[PDB]
């Protein structure tokens, strides 16, 4: 749901403290609609796909 | 050699330090040295003696 | 998910700790001349040539953190 708060705990070599976050959401309508990312590479190995 | 790698740490039921959470990495030499095996998987600790 | 074959009694054999007989100096720091340790050009390579590059290298002639491993206990056999 909305509004809804979440948290964790952290090792103390860490630096300690209590990890927090807060979450929002968006409801679905009749079709589903998604996102894509695309990000292509030169270098790293053989020119191949 | 065997490496572990993750990203959490933390201490083990008695505080002795080295467990992690969540996925982590395991390799483990095998085969007498032939064999590199590996897995990116879930370890779960045991509770026997 | 993948095929795992599953274990057996979970009774874990006894641990010992050591670490006074494991500290023994064996310090091998690198040598960059010797070309040791020295990851290599990702996609391309040269020939007969000397260049500069840019990346992921270690320092220079480093202690590091040699560890080893060694035999458990025994009596005969
Ligand atoms: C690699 O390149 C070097 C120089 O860039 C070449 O070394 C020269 O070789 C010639 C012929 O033997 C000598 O007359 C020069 O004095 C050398 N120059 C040096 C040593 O600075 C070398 O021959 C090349 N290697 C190959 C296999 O062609
Ligand atoms: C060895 O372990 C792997 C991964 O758990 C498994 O896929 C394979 O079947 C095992 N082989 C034998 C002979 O147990």
């Amino acid at each position: 749901e909305d509004g809804d708060y979440y948290r964790k705990q952290l090792s103390p070599l860490e630096g300690g403290g209590w990890l927090v976050a807060s979450g929002s959401t968006v409801a679905m309508t009749e079709q589903l609609q998604m996102g894509f990312g695309i990000t292509v590479q030169y270098g790293t190995d053989t020119n191949s796909v | 050699p065997a490496f572990m790698l993750g990203s959490s740490v933390g201490n083990f039921s008695d505080g002795k330090m080295g467990r992690f959470f969540n996925h982590t990495l395991v390799l483990l030499p095998d085969g007498c040295g032939t064999l590199l095996r590996a897995f990116y998987c879930i370890l779960e600790p045991r509770s026997g003696n | 998910v993948d095929v795992g074959p599953d274990s057996v009694k979970s009774a874990c054999i006894e641990v010992d700790i050591q670490q006074t007989f494991f500290d023994k100096t064996w310090p091998r720091p690198i040598d960059v001349s010797k070309a040791d340790g020295i990851i290599y050009p990702q996609g391309r390579t040269y020939s007969n040539i000397t260049i500069t590059y840019q990346g992921l290298f270690p320092y220079q002639g480093d202690h590091g953190d040699m560890y080893v491993y060694s035999a458990g206990h025994a009596t005969g056999t």
